[PDB]
């Protein structure tokens, strides 16, 4: 049997809450291995988080979150559980529970440093106080000035939706060519906002109707709209 | 528990020596000698037992004419010595102690061992 | 699917247990209704355990070739239904009551052989110990439940029939559930080889000794201590509080000796035998004194029980590290079976019958009175210190031959592999 | 406790030498481990113990050390290498992570072409005034942006979004968004956008004049 | 602050000419520079760029595979080796210095440049 890690316990959270991830184990003895928990912003590097052995004596948690959480294991089931208190703004991220050594600690030195070997998928962890709410669509219109070298420009903008994610296509999948779509962006007040652009000859305005087309899941919405001069 | 020494970083071809010692007064001469080994990515396979009595010791297949190991409960210690050493021994050796009794095809069962250490890390470079 | 079938089993090998004991508490009852005397008293307890020994490996074999589950429940109901049909003989006979019992042991070691290969192959290595662990400890507390189960309910009808008509009626449940719960699953070279091994010997003769002790004490003793209350003219609360006894010392015995083991494995490598020995002659030494203290005062007496329970269970949870530590692995099916057998044949096979024949015949040289009656039971009993004493010697025998046992023992192990 | 890496972004074309520096503050001077990851899934480890080599990666990875620095080596470079790559460091009971360097593709320098989008009639309906100034098919990523609002800087108050490379053209597009109150937007006449690009001999500037038609 | 470039002048086609750039009163050990070039009756275009050391150098469409760039921070001088030239090549070509640490592109400080015939 191969080895897996599987986590569980994602999802939305408000601030001033708590939480409880679980990392579940399979294929291989319990009591011989460590446990570390280990996140990812996006957008910025890897940061190491919280840290436990098999036998609840040897356990350890990094400078920035020393007192919030708490890390507990249970070799019944095979299971470790990390319990999070006191959660904010700049806790948003995606979450792996990997696999250490078990006494990394006693023999780390001049030159061995080990490793973490076996990694999972990890599950994504939101905080945020808006509550759900519909993508407003607006046009991007060429003109004159949106004219050069014989190929216009033009777009639409896909404002205030949340949470993530959005489709967007356009004539219901009738072009292919040119069309490009920017990531996700965070504002000030807590929605998200994107924008696509597509370039097409500059003759071609002159007849062909283009529909931008968005498809929107958890507010159940699907909006098209036309872009002419 | 029991303690372990020796450790660190050979060339290849080189030779290491370590050693695995009962603190205090206590004795182990009822049956307590055996060395593992374990890699960042496979599990643990047992390397070498040594027996109570006679001097009887026994070997994994891929460490054979490579690895001594000897007993000597005049100062309650146990040694273990590497000769020609290659890029795959890069391990982390251990010392445990059983009742079962040294004979082929009794190396690999590491659940029934009654006493472990903590183990010293090996590196070979290039 | 695992859980149901452990505790099942538990519960099966807790009702096997408690329906061998109910013979002991009511034991002064039947030698008034049969019109028998000691020397018949002993002989429904030579019976059966005589019936287990000659039963036992028989559906050993047969427990590998045909399914188990019928097996067990076949064992149970046929066990149930003799044990309840038994209890409606006449005065007139004797031999009747003498054949349920054998009847009953026929399937007490049906049961006690064919569980725990089920309650083992269903779980892996790293705990199988457990719950096996969790099945051993159905002995202790079903043998004290006997005295008391057949205490209360004859004190509480008013008739000692009753006393073998309630057990039955829960065996005839379980009898179904397993049906329901649980899912199905060259000797003689050996031997010339065994008695050459004098570890082996010396500690089978031993664990003899401590059966001849076992049994003739827990069926006897209670019948002597009424004797001893009406002569000193104090007088059944008697058959419980032994009852309470037995329930924790099997369990302070088996936790100590183990301690006691772990610390004398790092001074020394004979550490096993001479724990055995030490605890065996300081069982003898409170034991002989029980003998003396009943005379006096009767709480004496109870005192020096309990010391001796709680030393003379020690050594049940070592013989099996011995007897592994002395023998290759490929014997161990052999030699394990065989000691279960001779441990039985010199030791409760012919205990308790000894014991009435010996007592029967100094009572017929002497006027019958309750006073002498007393003095014949007490002196008889006498014997069970003289058998502790001589195990203990046997254990130093083999504490002297341990070490060159397992060197040999190696240089054949790794010569055959 | 921190440690430093070196490029942080560095380019290079099929076929050539990488080479990554990773230069620690700590006292192990031997100790740093060096992972791989690409967008989106969890990492794989890819060398150990600074010299040693992990079950099943390809052998053209090397590593070493050099003076109190490590370095990480790639010898043949394959289209399916191009990831970010950490460093980790393990001193005391805290374990830490590096910051990491990107490898990608290089191509010949192609300008920006520049274009300025100005509100629409829906989005000036709610009064959210959001001007976006879109930079299209260019080579090399950085390049600065600057809005002028009658010919005043104005910062603070603008956003950028950069998409990943082209599978085809490789190349990168930039959007810069602008966003203004109604009010603040009535009270202009004109706005610009300037562009500042290495293939750019001059600054390029993009105007739009409110209300004209 | 001054820039003096050389190197400049009259080659047959198919040559190849080394053109040298130098600063005075700066230091280029911290800073990027670029060639360009103009041609008579266009504007001047892009032709190279030189980063900080360990930044590699980049070349533009045209030129790509016949033109290097390097440095000599010994001397605070850049030279441009032009190889393979053809008529067509015939330009004014300048040499200026970028002043932001970030290579964002800022070209304040412009030299005077050289004349480029090709012509036989």
């Amino acid at each position: 049997s191969e080895v897996q890690l599987v986590e569980s316990g994602g999802g939305l959270v408000q601030p001033g809450g708590s939480l409880r991830l679980s990392c579940a184990a399979s294929g291989f003895n319990f009591s011989y291995y460590s446990i570390h928990w280990v996140r990812q912003a996006p957008g910025k590097g890897l940061e190491w988080v919280a840290y436990i052995s098999s036998s609840s004596s040897y356990t350890s948690y990094a400078d920035s979150v020393k007192g919030r959480f708490t890390i507990s294991a249970d070799t019944s089931k095979n299971t470790a559980y990390l319990q999070m208190n006191s959660l904010r703004a700049e806790d948003t991220a995606v979450y792996y529970c990997a696999r250490g050594y078990q006494y990394w600690q006693y023999h780390a030195s001049w030159y061995w440093n080990g490793g973490l070997d076996y990694w999972g998928q990890g599950t994504l962890v939101t905080v945020s106080s808006a509550s759900t709410k519909g993508p407003s669509v607006f046009p991007l219109a060429p003109s004159s000035k949106s004219t050069s070298g014989g190929t216009a420009a033009l777009g639409c903008l896909v404002k205030d939706y949340f949470p993530e994610p959005v489709t967007v296509s356009w004539n219901s999948g009738a072009l292919t060519s040119g069309v490009h779509t920017f990531p996700a962006v965070l504002q000030s007040s807590g929605l998200y906002s994107l924008s696509s652009v597509v370039t097409v000859p500059s003759s071609s305005l002159g007849t062909q109707t283009y529909i931008c087309n968005v498809n929107h899941k958890p507010s159940n919405t699907k909006v098209d709209k036309k872009v002419e001069p | 528990q029991l303690v372990e020494s020796g450790g660190g970083l050979v060339q290849p071809g080189g030779s290491l020596r370590l050693s695995c010692a009962a603190p205090g007064s206590r004795r182990f001469d009822y049956y307590t000698l055996g060395w593992f080994r374990q890699a960042p990515g496979k599990e643990r396979e047992g390397v070498s037992c040594i027996s109570t009595v006679g001097g009887i010791t026994n070997y994994a297949d891929s460490v054979k004419g490579r690895f001594i190991i000897s007993r000597d409960n005049a100062k309650s210690t146990v040694y273990l010595q590497m000769n020609s050493l290659e890029p795959e021994d890069t391990a982390v050796y251990y010392c445990a102690a059983g009742r079962e009794m040294c004979a082929p095809m009794m190396l690999g069962d590491y659940y029934d061992m009654d006493y472990w250490g903590k183990g010293t890390p090996v590196t070979v470079s290039s | 699917g695992r859980g149901a079938a452990a505790a099942i089993l538990s519960l099966g090998n807790v009702l096997n247990y408690l329906d061998r004991y109910t013979v002991a508490g009511v034991l002064l009852d039947i030698q008034q209704h049969f019109g028998v005397k000691d020397r018949g008293a002993g002989l429904l307890q030579s019976v059966f355990i005589c019936s287990f020994m000659v039963a036992a490996p028989i559906f050993g074999y047969l427990g590998d070739r045909f399914n188990r589950k019928v097996i067990l429940s076949c064992g149970i109901f046929f066990w149930s239904a003799v044990t309840f049909s038994s209890s409606f003989i006449p005065q007139q006979y004797f031999w009747l009551l003498v054949l349920s019992r054998g009847l009953v042991g026929i399937g007490e070691a049906s049961y006690s052989t064919i569980a725990p290969t089920i309650i083992g192959d269903l779980f892996t290595k790293n705990t199988r110990t457990l719950m096996l662990s969790v099945f051993y400890f159905a002995i202790p507390l079903g043998s004290g439940l006997g005295y008391i189960t057949g205490s209360s309910v004859k004190q509480a009808a008013g008739d000692w029939h009753w006393a073998l008509r309630v057990s039955p009626v829960l065996g005839m449940i379980t009898g179904t559930l397993i049906l329901i719960l649980v899912p199905a699953t060259s000797w003689l070279r050996d031997m010339k080889a065994l008695i050459r091994n004098r570890s082996y010997v010396f500690s089978s003769l031993a664990t003899s000794a401590v059966s001849f002790a076992t049994g003739a004490l827990g069926m006897w003793i209670p019948l002597y201590l009424h004797r001893a209350q009406v002569v000193q003219k104090t007088a059944a609360k008697d058959s419980l509080i032994f009852g309470a006894i037995t329930c924790f010392t099997g369990f302070l015995g088996v936790v100590t000796g183990a301690g006691a083991t772990r610390w004398c494995r790092l001074k020394t490598q004979r550490a096993d035998p001479l724990v055995c020995a030490v605890g065996m002659l300081g069982s003898a030494i409170f034991i002989c004194l029980i003998f003396v203290a009943a005379k006096s005062s009767i709480v004496g007496a109870y005192i020096c029980i309990f010391v001796g329970e709680t030393l003379l269970f020690s050594n049940w949870a070592i013989t099996a590290d011995i007897l592994m530590y002395v023998v290759i692995p490929t014997r161990r099916a052999t030699a394990v079976a065989l000691q279960s057998f001779t441990s039985h044949l010199l030791g409760d096979a012919g205990s308790p019958y000894l014991i009435g024949f010996i007592s029967d015949l100094i009572r017929q040289s002497t006027k019958d009175s309750p006073l002498w009656e007393f003095l014949s039971l007490g002196y008889a009993l006498m014997l069970c210190p003289f058998v502790v004493v001589l195990g203990g010697m046997f254990f130093l025998a083999t504490a002297l031959f341990f070490v060159s046992d397992r060197a040999r023992a190696e240089q054949q192990v790794n010569q055959l592999a | 406790i921190q440690m430093t890496q070196s490029p942080s972004s560095l380019s290079a074309s099929v076929g050539d030498r990488v080479t990554i520096t990773c230069r620690a503050s700590q006292s192990v001077s031997s100790a740093v481990a060096w992972y791989q990851q690409k967008p989106g899934k969890a990492p794989k480890l890819l060398i150990y113990s600074a010299s040693s080599l992990y079950s099943g990666v390809p052998s053209r990875f090397s590593g070493s050390r050099s003076g109190t620095d490590f370095t990480l080596t790639i010898s043949s470079l394959q289209p399916e290498d191009f990831a970010t790559y950490y460093c980790q460091q393990s001193s005391s009971s805290l374990i830490t992570f590096g910051q990491g360097t990107k490898v990608e593709i290089k191509r010949t320098v192609a300008a920006p072409s520049v274009f300025i989008f100005p509100p629409s009639d829906s989005q000036l309906k709610s009064g959210t005034a959001s001007v976006v100034c879109l930079l299209n098919n260019f080579y090399p990523r950085e390049a600065k942006v600057q809005w002028k609002v009658d010919n005043a800087l104005q910062s603070g108050n603008s956003q950028e979004s950069v998409t990943e490379q082209d599978s085809k053209d490789s190349t990168y597009s930039l959007s810069s968004t602008l966003t203004l109150s109604k009010a603040d937007y009535e009270k202009h006449k004109v706005y610009a956008c300037e562009v500042t690009h290495q293939g750019l001999s001059s600054p390029v500037t993009k105007s739009f004049n409110r209300g004209e038609c | 602050v001054q820039l003096q470039e050389s190197g400049g002048g009259l080659v047959q086609p198919g040559g190849s000419l080394r053109l040298s750039c130098a600063a005075s009163g700066r230091t280029i050990s911290r800073y990027a520079m670029s060639w360009f070039r103009q041609a008579p009756g266009k504007e001047r275009e892009f032709v190279a760029v030189a980063r900080r050391s360990g930044d590699g150098a980049f070349y533009a469409d045209s030129v790509q595979g016949r033109f290097t760039v390097s440095r000599d921070d010994a001397k605070n001088t850049v030279y441009l080796q032009m190889n393979s030239l053809k008529p067509e090549d015939t330009a004014v070509y300048y040499c200026a210095i970028d002043s932001d640490t970030f290579y964002s592109g800022s070209y304040d400080y412009w030299g005077q440049g050289t004349q480029v015939t090709v012509s036989s």
